[PDB]
């Protein structure tokens, strides 16, 4: 549009589709904020030249409320003005950014919730007499290779991220607790050969460590985070 | 074909950071490698658990295999990764081929098998670790 | 006692898991993709206590008879119980 | 709704080559189906070979009908090949409910 | 491919009393190779008319579904005559092979 006006107030308008780039920090994932920006400038005039204003501070940017992303969520966008120093000038410069978040919710049961499952299974191999040598060794086995299977399809499922995530730790200490889990029942099957005082005390030992250790993993693990 | 031009070059080195293929692909085949141990340390009597730990292994280095080679452009030569997957993929088909020969020989003789294992027990896992030493010394 | 029979199934249900996923991943983690390994986990922990079953099978003669009459009746209860997890979720 | 207009129009007649599907999908069915009436010249005593037998062709089944149906474009009816595959499907159950009933 | 016909030959050697153990690999070869076929087809470029390659994995499939066949023949008449089986498990061991080469060397001879 070109509207003019009677004292000499000329208004320009466009319709612009914007394929922007904003950079995404991704060593908190899926549990990050993102900022993704739009910064704007003049090119041939210098700051001598043209001076950038955003017109009604409060009402600069409308409609961002009835924005919604299928994914993430428009927390607090914010304005800002400044002035950049090139090589040939000192230019101005708009710039327009607002937060995003993502909801947790859509991956928790998605994702978490399966090793989970598996490393509270592999406490039930603790209840069992252990006399009964096949009904642990048989969970054993099974929760291993079970945290195997997810940990592999569920990073192949996941977007392709060439570097260190968040979610990667968590499969690791879990696959960590399954895994000594299973060496704790083989070095008593060990030792209960030599003694069987010495292999029903660790049992019991290990019977009231690990449940302490796995809560107190996760809730420095999500205090940090959240 | 018209003429001398005059031609200004700019060089953009890169290198390409390795703590991801690290975590990713290595240390899993290397991982799987040593998990294939555990065959060899069970009774010489129970087939179905062995081959079901056999069977185990094999899909994982497939499945390795196939996502390793996709992330990677298709070249003629053999990349630096294709050497490290094959030497997985040969020790855990020779530990594949072994159980196989154990399989037979163990009816006519125990003897024979407790040898077999008996040695392979120290000549397979040798053999690795004497392969990372080669391999990843010189790269660096 | 059927020694060849159990495995052959064990090791056909895996690679019939490995068909369907490999032709199932092509056409975040969207809800199909998860139902689909829950399968394979199912199908191969199958054949993993039976491995268990035969390696276990001399000291404990009674077990394994124990094992089935577990297995027998637990199974169905996981897996309808996985669905029941998974539909509610759905919907 | 503004006038008659003059329309020329060329019709380009075109027919499917099966040449392909006949090696990929019906040929592979076929010998499924010709494999899974082999049962019957089984022995009766040998149980568990026979319940192997027939079980693995309804795996194989699964297989090729989950990789020929991929390629089928979607559409609201279904198409001829899903008859014959359905068929096809089918006759292996018949067979397995009657080894069951024996 | 190549490594699944001579696993299905594999077999034969075995001994016609422990008939189980036969009938499974003669099984298992059929539904693998089967599965080695539907996830090559896929990898592959999508083109829709005939190949070398399926010609080829379609002959591989054709023999193994040969092979088992003839294991339940034997199976069927053994009970009658066992001279028959006798013979025919010394000749297939010998037949297979030599039908399996000459059809390679024709494919190689022909499409290289
Ligand atoms: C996304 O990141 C950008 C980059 O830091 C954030 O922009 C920053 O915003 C703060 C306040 O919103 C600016 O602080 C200001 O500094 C001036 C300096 O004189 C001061 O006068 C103001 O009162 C205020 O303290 C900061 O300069 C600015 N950074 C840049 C590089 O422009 C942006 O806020 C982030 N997104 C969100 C939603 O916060
Ligand atoms: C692992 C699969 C692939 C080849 C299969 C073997 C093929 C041949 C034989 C010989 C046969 O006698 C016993 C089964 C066995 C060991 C099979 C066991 C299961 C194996 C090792
Ligand atoms: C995976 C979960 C779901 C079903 C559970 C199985 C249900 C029945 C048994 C038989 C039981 O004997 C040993 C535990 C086990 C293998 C359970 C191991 C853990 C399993 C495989
Ligand atoms: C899946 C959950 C629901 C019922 C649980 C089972 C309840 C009873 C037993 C018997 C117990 O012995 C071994 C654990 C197990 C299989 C549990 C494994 C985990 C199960 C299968
Ligand atoms: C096996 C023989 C008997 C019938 C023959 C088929 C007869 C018809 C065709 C369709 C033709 O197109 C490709 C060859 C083919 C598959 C032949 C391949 C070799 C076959 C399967
Ligand atoms: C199986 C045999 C019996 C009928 C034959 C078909 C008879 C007719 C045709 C149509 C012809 O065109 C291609 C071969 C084909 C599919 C033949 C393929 C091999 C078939 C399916
Ligand atoms: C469902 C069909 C397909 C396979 C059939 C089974 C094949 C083998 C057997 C073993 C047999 O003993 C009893 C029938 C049964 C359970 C059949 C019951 C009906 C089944 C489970
Ligand atoms: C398997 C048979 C059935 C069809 C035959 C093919 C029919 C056509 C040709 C093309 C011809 O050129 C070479 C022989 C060949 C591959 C034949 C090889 C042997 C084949 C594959
Ligand atoms: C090639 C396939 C198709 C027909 C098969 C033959 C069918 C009949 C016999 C007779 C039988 O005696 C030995 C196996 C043999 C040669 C088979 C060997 C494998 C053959 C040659
Ligand atoms: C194992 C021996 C017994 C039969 C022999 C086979 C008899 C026939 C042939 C076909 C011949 O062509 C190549 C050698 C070979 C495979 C022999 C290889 C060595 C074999 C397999």
């Amino acid at each position: 549009m070109i509207r003019l006006h009677p004292d000499g107030t000329v208004l320009y308008g466009l319709r612009i589709t914007t394929t922007a780039a904003c950079m995404m920090d991704l060593r908190r994932y899926p549990l990050d904020e993102q900022n993704c920006t739009l910064e704007i400038e003049s090119y041939g005039y210098t700051t001598d030249d043209i001076e950038f204003y955003w017109r009604g501070d409060d009402n600069a940017v409308t409609g961002v409320t009835k924005i919604e992303l299928p994914q993430f969520s428009i927390v607090d966008y914010k304005l800002i003005t400044k002035k950049v120093v090139f090589s040939t000038g000192s230019y101005p410069r708009l710039s327009l950014s607002f937060k995003l978040k993502r909801n947790i919710g859509y991956f928790i049961l998605q994702t978490y919730m399966p090793s989970i499952l598996i490393t509270i299974l592999s406490w039930v191999s603790f209840w069992i007499n252990y006399d009964a040598s096949a009904a642990r060794v048989a969970l054993g086995i099974t929760t291993v290779l079970t945290m195997t299977t997810i940990n592999t399809h569920l990073r192949e499922t996941l977007p392709k991220i060439p570097y260190v995530k968040a979610i990667d730790m968590y499969l690791m200490g879990c696959f960590v607790f399954v895994f000594m889990a299973l060496l704790e029942y083989a070095l008593v099957n060990y030792i209960f050969f030599s003694q069987p005082a010495r292999a029903a005390a660790i049992d019991r030992w290990s019977r009231i460590f690990f449940p302490v250790v796995f809560s107190f993993f996760n809730i420095v693990y999500w205090l940090y985070y959240v | 074909s018209t003429g001398e031009y005059v031609v200004m070059t700019t060089h953009f080195h890169l290198k390409r950071k390795i703590g991801y293929f690290v975590i990713q692909t290595y240390l899993p085949c290397i991982m799987t490698v040593i998990l294939s141990q555990v065959s060899f340390w069970l009774n010489r009597e129970s087939v179905p658990a062995r081959t079901v730990f056999g069977v185990t292994t094999v899909l994982t280095m497939t499945t390795l295999s196939i996502s390793a080679r996709n992330s990677l452009p298709k070249v003629a030569y053999a990349t630096a990764m294709d050497w490290f997957i094959a030497v997985c993929y040969a020790f855990v088909f020779s530990a594949l081929i072994e159980f196989a020969t154990v399989n037979y020989f163990t009816k006519s003789q125990p003897a024979r098998a407790a040898k077999i294992d008996r040695l392979s027990r120290i000549a397979f896992p040798l053999l690795f670790g004497i392969f990372n030493l080669v391999y990843w010394a010189t790269y660096l | 006692d059927a020694v060849p029979a159990r495995t052959s199934l064990g090791i056909t249900t895996v690679l019939t898991m490995t068909t369907l996923s490999t032709i199932a991943r092509k056409s975040y983690v969207t809800a199909m993709d998860l139902f689909v390994s829950v399968c394979f986990i199912f199908v191969f922990s199958a054949l993993v206590e039976y491995g268990t079953l035969h390696y276990f099978v001399s000291s404990q003669p009674a077990r394994a008879a124990k094992m089935d009459s577990y297995a027998r009746i637990f199974f169905p209860t996981a897996f309808c119980l996985f669905n029941l997890v998974y539909w509610v979720s759905y919907l």
